[PDB]
DNA sequence: TGTGCGGTGAACCTACGGCT
DNA sequence: AGCCGTAGGTTCACCGCACA
């Protein structure tokens, strides 16, 4: 009935503190993902909004979301899938959405109604064999349901993606990568667990922003991939170029990653009117969806342009510094890891969910053939398994019959009284037959990959380089000397 | 909270008025910012015709709209101080959408009429089968509305000033019976 | 397409809009009494099996099926729509079960929709009841990926119970709520006479009954209302006049006209103190609990006469209110000003078609069924031979064509044979299948029956309307004074 | 914004603080309007101790509060003049809710530190298992949390004047490593 | 000083008829 | 007058950390 204020107040802010930390602004470095982040992608899996299916509103999505999973505000549940969708804020987008979702000017997406949503081909990995026993489920927030507490993540997300989290007493800010460059540096990995930062680097360069652009120098990715800490400078894509009649102009097609267009543009705007910058007779955005990213920053007669860009760098965010701070989940608390520690737990994680399929598999495709085993013995003796059946009252007497006459098991005696008629068939017969065949050439093949851990680890192998393939792209950011 | 463009030539320009951001969005994304200009409002606008002259000037979307065409309203609604010479209705396709038409028009034929007989003012005929424009994606409404090459806009025409005066009464006014009875003689269920 | 007339156009458009509000949104049909913002929440609810005994379902998921499938507006008009469905204050006779914050009479919205929680109520199942066997006509949805009712079974008359106000263009509608047991019984004397009148229908409907309870005084405006449906009703509050202490008076008011805001009221009554537009007032507080229920006080100066002060009171604030009486409702898709008897006409025209249709529905599937157990019958039969028909054909056609042939059986007879299963063959199945058949028959015959004769129809919905008057009947809440 | 009760005696008045609307209907509904007080706020409130003075007087909320309690803060600070002689912390069962208390608890120290000293700051305590109290019927969080014959307030009580300056300053001050520092040493997961 | 992103929270236009 | 209730629309307070 009484309370010291002192005590209250370490034990309500280190509840906050704490559940922010490992619940809300880090993300796990197995997924890469925050809790709304893993909620919103595990909402579409269950209600089945594949690519292949047709898009699904918005509201339904959000509602069902924040009803089963996410017991938080419906506004910061929609902006989160929004920012999924955008290809200027995620390198490999998670969500494929229709209609309005906003913009590189910070314009924010039409409201939940309009829209509509859906995965992309690539969240299909993240997803891939959520249902085969490969990760760990938990209890929701109120008892009523269950969410995955990890996703299988069958590509390096959380480096891909990359990852920015405001927590309390700590923050993130992970940049995000190439596919092909990270899948290779798991790859050396896997085939040299004493491999170094410096050897990784072979592979995986530096950051590669969806924004494209460009970073100055090998010193700032260097620190950080050793540390988990460091400054990278980024720069926009400039050309100087002529347009009549002696006059030139700037030309910019790339900005610096998270940067606002049309924040950018007022800041160069407020300085050439505060008379801070001398030379920029005209600025216009000619940005076009049809023609891309285009800021066109046109020069006085005379005047040296080279000079005038510069200048740019140094007053407006034309050049803006990324501050790599690596902090993720790792077995549950916050620590701060470099590259090598990050591809680690990845390939870690990435074993654990191949083995576990395998052995889920296995059980399985075991029940089935017990099942089947059953089947293939009640079409030997059919008409022996008919007379069984007619002399008996009721269901429990034909069944305790059927195990004892043919000696089999309670599961295999349902089987064959849920059994249809038209299972009888040419076609059928000879259906129960084939699956039984292939299903022990299968159980064979499952095996064979437990009984060897240098077989899995090639599978895991041989797997990452098929999403390499087909979702590997280019390099964006151009990383200069 | 007008978007507009970078030319400043009347003669190609235009200005396109859109229900809200959600539909504002798709809008700015999908036009081409040399020659248009983009002025979102905020849903159903003040009907003029019920309301007067002191509620009408203090209204933020009717201020806006006069300041983005730049000709003034009434007895001092100059033509040649026009910023843009097609002023583009474009609603969502919606009966909400047709009602903010008929609200707009009863505005621009009240205080700019003579911007009508010039016919400076169009109107958009974006698809049907979506409950507002925040739902297409930006090219689809670009390809299908928006672009010159393509899309076909509706020029409004004065025929019988007259018969416009007693129309604008009749279904704007105050008075319900003559809009009770209109309904009643053209509508078919 | 060039060119379009200014006049053109404003006619089209306008016209456009204004049907549209007038058919599909202002306005309820006088059928189920329901606009399509609420038939389209209690649907949903039915689609999801949102059942009173089953738990509570979260408001937003609700609010977002509905939007999703069915009404593609804002989300706040369906919210606030179901929220108002589910107040003891709104709603005669609620139709939405809630938890959480659902508002108050003080004019307080709804917690926002991921707080609250929401489900049918018992009557509101009634209101469904037999939507699943042909009784009312389907149509698509706004894309056409849906299906939707255009209007529900009713079983009771909701349109007067729960009454309705709606605002549309060219028109609007207040149909004032009523008592239940009242309505029914109303509704069966017309059954029992058509040519019954107003006045003779006034013996069970004594008038409006509202949530709110509260008074009514005289008689004449109802009857105008129930007349011509047009007329001015006068709501009173329930107030007395009592002692508080050392000669000094009170007025205690524990009910209020029906559609008030209760701290509006109060403060327009606060306001008429403070600009002196009424003497003898020396307090006023607002003693309402949930203990306590609705109770306002109004305390009087000592020796000032405290009737007059209440008489004032009525005339200078909402305290007495009137009802304008206009009952607007669409009767085939049109809307039309409709009196007490045309409202009970079209609504047991809808009770007398829903059950014919849910009869010739049963009629249909029971001889689907017996069709199929007669199949069944010569299967089990003939078993050892049906066996041996599929075991020597190759694929399903092959043996359900041999099946028909040999056996002089239909395509569905033989289909149902195959899908059956080896349990199905137990030793007293061929017993279980005769004695529904035998059932069957005898159903058949007792529904055939009730479609050859009209009055054992009639008479069945009379049966089914009683049924639904025991049940959820209640008593009036508000008093009638004359005059 | 402040829903006041009926009687102006102070040592029988009390003054619940909730997160908003959503939970200040249910607050409303199930209090005893005739000594309990409801002031709904908007949310997490300014951290007076990272803000500067100025703003933190020119703050909505913050000034709802000392308008509430009519005691003035810091020097001007007078407790006969007290409003209600039971200021209760009725934040929602959740993290965000917990946060938003030692927020109130930081405003109360630092601003009004004799209420606290005097034994006027309570702590509610809603059950587990609601997002809100807006989620709660009226009923249940009257018996269970407002209903002085069964609910269970927590009186504030300093004890150190010392080490609570020492945990103001720490948990809620500007320097950051101190509060991870914190973290760290008193985590368990 | 201001911004990136998941969190707590809420308001006020308008149409319509009737009475680094 | 505003207010009854379905409709179209949207803006701005707060926390937390690390970077220029
Ligand atoms: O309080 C205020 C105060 C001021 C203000 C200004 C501008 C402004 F925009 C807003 C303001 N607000 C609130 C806000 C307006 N709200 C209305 C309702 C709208 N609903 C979203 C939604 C929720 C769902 C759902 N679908 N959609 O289905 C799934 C579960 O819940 C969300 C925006
Ligand atoms: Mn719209
Ligand atoms: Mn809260």
């Amino acid at each position: 009935n009484e309370r010291n204020i002192t005590s209250e107040m370490r034990e309500s802010f280190l509840d906050y503190a704490m559940s922010v930390i490992v619940a809300r602004a880090l993300p796990d470095v197995r997924d890469g993902l925050k809790p709304v982040h893993r909620r919103i992608l595990y909402g579409l899996n269950e209600q089945g909004m594949t690519p292949d299916k047709s898009y699904k509103k918005s509201a339904r999505i959000v509602g069902d979301v924040m009803g089963k999973y996410h017991p938080h505000g419906d506004s910061s549940i929609y902006e989160a899938m929004v920012r999924m969708a955008q290809d200027f804020s995620y390198r490999y987008p998670l969500v494929d959405g229709q209609g309005n979702f906003g913009s590189m000017d910070g314009d924010g997406a039409a409201a939940m109604r309009f829209t509509e949503a859906r995965m992309t081909k690539i969240t299909l990995e993240l997803l891939r064999d959520i249902n085969k026993d490969t990760i760990d489920f938990i209890d929701n927030y109120d008892g009523n349901e269950r969410e995955p507490s990890v996703l299988p993540a069958r590509f390096p997300n959380l480096l891909a993606n990359g990852a920015s989290g405001i927590a309390v007493g700590m923050a993130t800010n992970i940049p995000p990568h190439n596919l092909t460059e990270l899948i290779n540096g798991v790859l050396s990995l896997s085939k040299n667990p004493d491999i170094s930062i410096a050897e990784l680097m072979e592979d995986i360069e530096g950051p590669d922003f969806p924004t494209a652009g460009l970073i100055l120098g090998k010193s700032g990715i260097r620190r950080a991939y050793e540390t988990g800490r460091g400054s990278i400078q980024m720069r926009s894509r400039a050309v100087i170029e002529e347009r009549g009649g002696g006059r030139q102009r700037i030309v910019v097609t790339e900005i610096p990653f998270q940067v606002n267009k049309a924040r950018m543009i007022e800041k160069i705007a407020e300085l050439v009117r505060d008379k801070k910058i001398d030379g920029i007779t005209d600025l216009r955005d000619e940005t076009s969806l049809r023609t891309g990213v285009r800021v066109v920053i046109d020069v006085r007669k005379d005047a040296n342009a080279s000079v005038i860009l510069n200048n740019l760098y140094k007053q407006t965010p034309l050049q803006t510094s990324f501050g790599v701070n690596m902090i993720a989940l790792v077995n549950g608390r916050p620590k701060l890891i470099n590259l090598k520690e990050a591809l680690v737990h990845y390939l870690e994680h990435q074993k654990t969910v191949v083995r576990r399929r395998t052995q889920y598999n296995l059980r399985k495709a075991k029940d089935r053939a017990h099942i089947l085993e059953g089947l293939r013995i009640a079409l030997d003796h059919i008409d022996e398994i008919i007379s069984t059946i007619r002399e008996s009252d009721t269901d429990k007497v034909a069944m305790e019959s059927l195990q004892q006459r043919f000696k089999l098991s309670e599961k295999q005696a349902q089987a064959i009284l849920d059994m249809r008629l038209r299972r009888l068939t040419g076609l059928e017969r000879d259906k129960i037959e084939a699956e039984y065949n292939e299903l022990l050439n299968y159980i064979s093949e499952l095996e064979t990959i437990l009984a060897d851990e240098e077989v899995l680890l090639q599978l895991v192998r041989d797997e990452l380089t098929e999403i390499r393939d087909r979702f590997g792209d280019d390099r964006r950011t151009e990383i200069q000397l | 909270k007008l978007a507009d463009c970078s030319s400043k030539s009347p003669e190609e320009c235009e200005i396109f008025l859109v229900e809200g951001d959600s539909a504002g969005g798709s809008t700015k994304s999908g036009r081409d910012s040399r020659t248009q200009a983009i002025l979102p409002l905020r849903g159903k606008i003040l009907n003029v015709e019920k309301a007067r002259l002191d509620r009408i000037l203090n209204n933020n979307e009717i201020r806006q709209m006069i300041t983005a065409f730049g000709t003034g309203i009434g007895g001092d609604f100059d033509l040649a101080k026009a910023r843009y010479h097609k002023i583009v209705i474009m609603t969502d396709a919606d009966v909400d959408g047709a009602h903010i038409r008929t609200l707009l028009l009863t505005f621009f034929y009240r205080f700019m009429r003579p911007l009508i007989e010039a016919g400076y003012v169009y109107i958009a005929q974006p698809p049907t089968g979506y409950k507002g424009l925040g739902e297409m994606n930006a090219d689809q409404l670009w390809e299908t509305t928006m672009n010159p090459e393509h899309r076909a806009l509706l020029q409004v025409k004065l025929e019988d000033a007259i018969e416009a005066d007693q129309t604008f009464e009749m279904l704007m006014g105050d008075v319900v019976e003559n809009r009770r009875q209109f309904i009643e003689d053209n509508a078919v269920y």
